[PDB]
């Protein structure tokens, strides 16, 4: 005879955007009505302090920037097929023998699974076309390092002269760091090229306070991601700074709605201004300040913690993850394996 | 069998619940889709999905055009998905200045190809196109996605309005001054031999004319020029085997009172169309008259 | 704002007897013509009786009938009848009008009725001096002889003298179809028919000049060394008068027949009509019958 | 065009920030979608329809 | 379907990306130089006997197509030369030859430079000023940039010169062009794009993100370039800097023995003979790539 | 024109014949009229025989010869005979 | 909930092997002679069809005449087809020797050709599935191969029938049954072959009278030139019953021949997959 | 120009207005401006955005 | 272990030619470990990996 053992079904792992350490460089905010607006633009305004300038030069003037910032779409699709056979049999019996019962279980759960592995997919693809719009947008390091050490030479449109030298620390500091790993391992290099690549990005507009706390000491600010192997290196080298900790993270998506104020303005003039109420009362008020944006007001209240490696830049804390996880075995390529070619 | 059950009135997808909704009823489970009510659940319009390069969009990027595939004997991309504004830069029933402005605008890299291949064969345009109805939405990039109806009502996904089909000014044609009710819509290719190329021209009609014989009829009264053409090509010209004056493809049936008349606006340049709103589309293949 | 009715009711205003509406309940199941589509319509627009005309001309009736629509009936009631439109593709019932019978299997036709034995049956609805005069459905064999033979006849009323058309006319009048026979009316010349005459006649000469030498020779090459039946009857008719063919080229030969194919389709589609039902298993009684509806 | 006399009459939320190069170069430079930049005081604000 | 909405809460930059780890080297960095008649395969020689006895003598069949559409379809783009029989190196590194005068100065290899012998990177010049742009990149009767003579190479850098007509994708198309191939120097040669391209520095950084990048198959030996969508783009830090990198090269055998024999640090140091020398590599990639592997 | 009417078994090579027969005008000189249709000649012979379905050489370097094909031997005697006058 | 379907019993046995060999066509097209309810295996295909002296045309005209049905899902001792409704779409298997793309028209032609299985006295059998252009192009080149079967002995005739026999198409290079067997012709290509070429020679001189005779009145004013034409064919080269009966034999040799004029336009092509193979359709009458 | 959906969409106050002429000879007639005539049910009211 | 990450599809000719590089640099790297050096670091790395 032939024997046959026990057969195995895949136990297929499930994971989430928030249950990532990428969410913390988000903000998640669910929206019921979002498929019939196109348009999402928030407004700035800034006056810029003006020092009182000396006897015989020329003098300032009072002087505002007003600037608008405008939204991306990028809608994401998974397709999931049923055959025939389930589709007939999940609404019919036949003569409700036992062979029709053991069809209509697998029926039931071929479709169910299916639903189930669409719906993981999908998270999938939510926190890969998160990063893909975050990484389409950085820049690399070479030009945030000039540009940092070039804030205070510039008060002005560039001109020609100043715009030469970005050119040549552009050149030079990519000759510098075209490579890091591979070139240098002496562990002060490598924390200071971290700490001055951290503090080169400016500091997010819109804080959520609660969120994303260590479990005791402190706040948390940057999230950094990096293939396994990267990780792997990093943390070999990096062991003394590196620490385990648990984090408070948003449990579910925040929750923004349409008060009514904000449907009939939406049905008469194709427009709606977020926390309208508020507005109008501070407005009528006769007060200049509001206490929050109605982005942080839709965020969300419940807490749970989970746990991520964390590292110190001195007085800055940086959140360590490596998505292996998320394509540990699907089809699309891992978008942190880029390609980077020469002449 | 019992009377009850044969009397009962029909199934009634209307209320009764969809088979997802009866999967996540029966195991008592709940996935984060909106997974109730079914999208396009309703639908009656068969809708296909094409590819088309960059450079063909153009005039596309508004709903509502006939698209059209044509053959290429090369074998990298045997068949080529082209629109109708851009077939009538070949006709010669296309004015001047329409002709003209529809060579600037399609002066895309991909299009002058298609043009190239459309004359660089000694067959007729009659064996070498094919109609694939109406297109209805866009997705732009160097490689943009089409959506088009084979047979049809033609709607947006939420049905919250009817999308038009529109057709250029020259290529339009009557045959009656008084319009019934309903009336069909064809598409007309008729053939010019006594030039030395053999000029196409390309038309889009529209008649209460149902049956074949008398609309042919009337066709080769009206085109009793480009018959004589053929003839005499015939009869001149010997070891030449010359076909099909004219041709005939049946597409469409609308209410004749839909009709209007509307600027089209595409790179801030004006084309004049003639647009049909509750249109529908019906597909018969392409037939011969002498 | 116009919708297309799909369901069309008639409505009766003579002071109709019991009789009438008696004899519009054997009707159902029937098919009847209709020139313009609306919810409710008056009888007088109902049946064929209104486009007849002193001259008769049974060409202008076929061509006239060509141009209508179709309906078929349903749920007979007092002085109110329901007319439903035919959805291309769908399975309806039909009872068959005529006396010609039917077969299961092939294809049907419309066409203006005929002069059938003592001409008995004309008691649909006369009243009024308006009557509902039903075309036929026949199948496709008897109504293509039809036309053939309007069109022979008229083809050989050129050239011809007047007694021998005579002739030649009163034997074409006739035919015979499974058993049946039948009379055409009025089958006189007249301008419409010499349309078909022209774009017929010049068909004919397009097919004779685009054929070929081999297609020409084949007949009389094949009548040198075989015998049949069929063969010496086509021998028969035609005129009275080995050798490597004078030319070949598949290429020029196959664009030639490939011209002459379509130009054979041309003269062809002068005597087909337009295909409207084909038919499936039909009660032994040859009354009703089961059909799907198509053109 | 936007509604900039919007933006100006209407309540704010304030939030200390710091562009990584000076502010007046990040307008010039052409970094954001849309700028409107016065000298002075513009008195459009006050007028409204 | 789920569409999500994004709004980029970040006045400046927020966020950075940095190479940080470097594996095995895709391209076999080798000299194996390109098949112009594959990219070019319309002309022949007007004498056929001279045809045949050049295509004969150089190594290439003669081409055939299937009748005349098949070149339009070709100049639409078509994959069109075998794969290799075997590969223990990668894909065949495509080199372009472009043709240059004896007397060029040789120091001008020994640095990061523009190869077209005339400096022409787009954050120097005024933005938006085409005159400005095209004086500098074009007009040999005004000092040039990084290298203030005229030119480095005449046969290259002036517009109706050979390395212009010949690279150029805009000229190009005037000839027989197969667009498959990338083409190595057609970033330093499509006047048209890069004159396109001179926006202001922040825009400039933009553009450089979103659409200066090019794709490469991974699937085929040879340099084909694809349609984007199944593979992703490629940065490429040559194209924001308008500039080239050089590598260690030497017309001697000694030289080379030299920098083998010699300890560390020997790679970035060049040197001269009488008639031989060493170009070094301005970075130090032949020994840190070999260090990990 | 009867070459490019006629069918083929392996059509690549007549089209090869006809095209190498199908340009032979004179160049007007009376040298190179021999050596032209001396070539034209081989094609013509080549063609006939492909088209005869006959054997022919394809041994390198061992080109066709110029012969008749399926005429009889009383008019090729009269021919070559005629052709010693000539001589 | 059920829908319309056809119940088709295999009188033979069918073993488990059997079983699967026939559940790999899930979706092919399969006809069947009437629209009964419960019809018996011998029915299905077009192998009770074929014989020895009825030709290929016979089998076009029979399929003309059949119904086409759609196959579902084998299972015990049963087996399903669902026989289509005008403008609903379905999904079939491209048993053709022809692949297919996007928009393309499909119709059905008898076979000319893994086998498939067979019983003791009875062997299954289904028909191509072709775009139309190859359709007419294989339709012209086999009756125009029946021509030439005439004349076969010459060396000529041969290497033409040789090259109209083979068939060129996108990737498909298959070659055609030569219809001719023992230098004889089956019947029905016989009478096909007769009638067009009747019909041919009928016209030729027929038509004359008839054209000048009308040439006094045209208004239209061709037809004249069609005299003309025909008059430079002459150049190129009776009792009324005669005349008669000449003219009802021209019509209805060209209808005999109406049995290959004219398409059944069957089905119209949405994507396929790259197991080609299979594809859907939407089927029209 | 006019936001018509507004107009369908809002609720909206019931009059007896009593027109001088048959009110669709007015439409016909332009006496008033920005007009809107759609016949039968338009579903164009819905797709708020 | 390296190329896990970057085909999880049919191995591409490629990719096989930078297997058979790292085959050759590799195989030549470790061929006698031990042997070769006893830094405590790295041959726990190496027994880690």
């Amino acid at each position: 005879f032939e024997a046959i053992f026990g057969t195995f079904c895949n136990r297929l792992e499930w994971v989430y955007f928030l249950t990532s350490g990428l969410a913390a460089a988000a903000h998640a905010i669910k929206f019921h009505d979002l498929n019939k607006l196109t348009t999402g633009k928030m407004l700035f305004h800034v006056q810029v302090p003006r020092v009182a300038s000396g006897a015989g030069l020329p003098t300032s003037r009072q002087t505002t920037i007003m600037v608008t910032k405008y939204s991306e779409k990028s809608p994401i699709t998974i397709p999931f097929e049923l055959s025939a056979a389930c589709l007939t049999y999940l609404r019919e019996t036949f003569e409700g023998t036992i062979l029709d019962k053991i069809l209509n279980v697998e029926a039931m759960h071929t479709v169910l699974r299916a639903l189930k592995n669409t719906a993981d997919a999908m998270e999938r693809g939510l926190i890969h076309s998160f990063l893909q719009t975050l990484l389409r947008k950085a820049p690399p390091y070479f030009v945030v390092q000039t540009l940092v050490e070039n804030a205070t030479l510039a008060r002005q449109a560039l001109n020609r002269i100043q715009r030469s030298n970005i050119l040549q620390s552009f050149k030079a500091k990519m000759l510098a760091t075209l490579f890091l790993l591979n070139r240098t391992r002496d562990r002060d290099y490598v924390l200071k090229f971290l700490t001055r690549l951290a503090e080169a990005a400016t500091d997010s507009i819109l804080d959520n306070p609660t969120t994303y706390t260590t479990s005791s000491g402190a706040k948390i600010s940057g999230v950094m991601v990096s293939t396994a192997n990267v990780m792997q290196i990093i943390m070999s080298l990096l062991s003394s700074h590196i620490t385990k900790e648990t984090v408070s993270a948003p449990a579910t998506y925040g929750n923004f709605v349409l008060s009514p104020e904000n449907a009939v303005t939406a049905i008469s003039y194709h427009s709606i201004l977020a926390d309208f109420n508020s507005y109008k009362a501070h407005l009528t008020s006769g007060q200049p300040h509001l206490p929050n944006d109605s982005l942080s007001q839709a965020g969300a209240h419940s807490l749970t913690p989970l746990s991520m490696d964390v590292i110190r830049l001195g007085e800055k804390t940086v959140i360590m993850e490596n998505l292996r996880r998320v394509y540990k075995n699907t089809d699309t390529k891992d978008p942190l394996e880029r390609n980077v070619d020469l002449t | 069998m019992d009377a009850r059950a044969v009397a009962k009135r029909p199934r009634d997808p209307a209320d009764e619940d969809n088979e997802l909704v009866t999967a996540l009823k029966a195991k008592r489970e709940v996935n984060t889709i909106s997974v109730r009510y079914l999208y396009h659940a309703d639908h009656q319009a068969l809708t296909a999905r094409f590819f088309v390069p960059e450079g063909l969009v153009e005039f596309e990027a508004q709903p509502g055009a006939l698209l059209i595939r044509m053959e290429t004997g090369c074998d990298s991309p045997r068949h080529l998905y082209i629109s109708l504004y851009l077939l009538g830069i070949r006709a010669s029933n296309v004015s001047a200045s329409t002709r003209c402005l529809l060579e600037s605008v399609y002066t895309a890299s991909a299009a002058r190809a298609a043009l190239q291949w459309l004359d660089l064969g000694p067959h007729l345009l009659h064996r070498r196109l094919e109609t694939l109805g109406c297109v209805k939405t866009v997705s732009l990039g160097i490689t943009s996605l089409l959506t088009c109806v084979m047979r049809g009502y033609l709607y947006n996904t939420l049905k919250t309005e009817v999308f038009a089909l529109m057709i250029p000014k020259d290529m339009y044609l009557t045959w009656e001054e008084t319009r019934g009710r309903l009336q069909y819509v064809y598409l007309i290719i008729v053939y010019d031999y006594d030039g030395p190329e053999t000029r196409p021209g390309i038309y889009v009609l529209t008649s209460s004319i149902a049956h074949w014989q008398t609309l042919v009829d009337v066709a080769r009264g009206k085109f009793a020029r480009e018959r004589c053409s053929f003839v005499n090509r015939r009869i001149t010209r010997p070891r030449q085997i010359p076909l099909c004056t004219g041709v005939i493809q049946k597409l469409g049936w609308c209410l004749a009172d839909d009709i209007h008349t509307s600027f089209l606006v595409h790179k801030e340049l004006k084309l004049s169309v003639v647009r049909l709103d509750n249109f529908s589309v019906e597909l018969g293949d392409f037939r011969e008259f002498v | 704002m116009a919708a297309m009715e799909a369901n069309i009711f008639c409505t009766f205003d003579h002071k109709l007897s019991i009789a009438d509406v008696g004899k519009l309940t054997k009707l159902v199941a029937a098919v009847v013509p209709i020139p313009q589509r609306l919810h409710l319509i008056k009888h007088y627009q109902l049946g064929l009786h209104q486009f007849v005309d002193h001259t008769r001309g049974y060409v202008r009736l076929r061509g006239l009938l060509r141009n209508m629509t179709l309906t078929l009936m349903r749920r007979v009631e007092g002085n109110q009848i329901l007319l439903h439109v035919p959805t291309h593709g769908l399975l309806y019932t039909v009872l068959n009008t005529g006396p010609v019978t039917w077969e299961k299997g092939d294809a049907l036709c419309v066409l203006p009725p005929l002069f059938h034995g003592p001409l008995a049956r004309e008691n649909l609805l006369t009243l009024g001096q308006w009557e509902l005069v039903l075309p036929w459905i026949v199948p496709m064999p008897l109504a293509l002889e039809i036309n053939q033979r309007l069109l022979i006849m008229g083809l050989f009323s050129l050239d011809r003298s007047y007694e021998e058309v005579k002739a030649a006319v009163q034997q074409l009048q006739t035919i015979t179809f499974r058993d049946a026979t039948f009379t055409i009316p009025d089958p006189v010349i007249d301008q419409h028919l010499l349309i078909d005459m022209k774009t017929a006649c010049l068909s004919m000469s397009m097919v004779a000049n685009l054929a070929s030498e081999l297609t020409m020779t084949y007949v009389r090459k094949l009548a040198l060394e075989d015998s049949s039946m069929l063969l010496v009857k086509c021998q028969e008719l035609l005129m009275r008068l080995p050798a490597r063919p004078q030319h070949v080229s598949p290429d020029d030969e196959i664009a030639r027949l490939s011209a002459l194919f379509v130009m054979l389709r041309q003269l062809d589609d002068l005597i087909r009509e337009q295909v409207v039902f084909t038919v499936c298993d039909v009660s032994p009684d040859n009354k009703s019958a089961t059909c799907i509806f198509k053109g | 065009m936007e509604n900039w006399s919007a933006l100006e009459l209407l309540p704010k939320v304030g939030i200390p920030t710091d562009f990584l190069t000076h502010v007046k170069t990040s307008a010039g430079e052409e970094m954001f979608e849309a700028l409107r930049i016065y000298y002075g005081d513009d008195p459009e604000r006050y007028n409204i329809h | 379907t789920q569409n999500i909405n994004t709004v980029d809460m970040g006045l400046g930059y927020t966020s950075n990306t940095c190479v940080a780890y470097v594996n095995r080297v895709r391209t076999d960095m080798g000299v194996r130089v390109q098949d112009l008649f594959r990219v070019f395969p319309m002309n022949v020689y007007r004498h056929d006997e001279v045809d045949r006895w050049i295509r004969h003598a150089a190594g290439v069949e003669r081409p055939q197509l299937l009748d005349t559409e098949t070149i339009s379809m070709l100049t639409f783009g078509s994959m069109s030369e075998r794969n290799a029989a075997a590969t223990v190196h990668g894909q065949k590194a495509a080199c372009e030859l472009i043709l240059t005068p004896v007397t060029m100065d040789v120091n001008y290899f020994k640095i990061p430079n523009n190869p077209r012998g005339r400096a022409s990177c787009m954050l120097a010049v005024d933005p938006y000023d085409t005159e400005a742009a095209t004086k500098a990149i074009y007009d040999h009767r005004e000092a040039d940039a990084q290298t203030f003579a005229a030119t480095h190479n005449p046969w290259a850098s002036q517009a109706g010169c050979l390395s212009d007509v010949l690279y150029n994708t805009r000229h190009r198309e005037r000839l027989g062009y197969n667009s498959k191939f990338y083409s190595p120097c057609a970033q330093y040669f499509n006047t048209e794009e890069i004159i396109a391209a001179n926006k202001t520095l922040f825009k400039t950084i933009d553009e450089y993100l979103l659409r200066a990048k090019d794709c490469i198959r991974g699937d085929t030996d040879t340099q084909y370039v694809c349609v984007e969508g199944t593979e992703q783009l490629i940065e490429n830090p040559c194209r924001l800097t308008q500039e080239a990198l050089p590598i260690l090269s030497t017309t001697t055998l000694a030289l080379m023995e030299t920098k083998l024999k010699g300890g560390a640090g020997a790679f970035a140091t060049s040197e001269t003979h009488f008639g031989n020398y060493v170009v070094g590599e301005i970075i130090p990639l032949q020994q840190s790539m070999l260090f990990n592997s | 024109r009867r070459g490019y009417t006629y069918p083929f078994g392996d059509r690549g090579k007549a089209r090869d014949h006809l095209a190498v027969l199908d340009r032979t005008e004179f160049d007007t000189d009376v040298r190179h009229d021999a050596e032209i249709v001396e070539r034209a000649l081989v094609s013509a012979v080549i063609l006939a025989k492909m088209s005869v379905r006959e054997t022919l050489v394809t041994a390198i370097g061992q080109t066709e010869p110029i012969a008749f094909v399926h005429l009889k031997d009383t008019e090729v005697q009269r021919i070559e005979e005629n052709l010693e006058g000539v001589r």
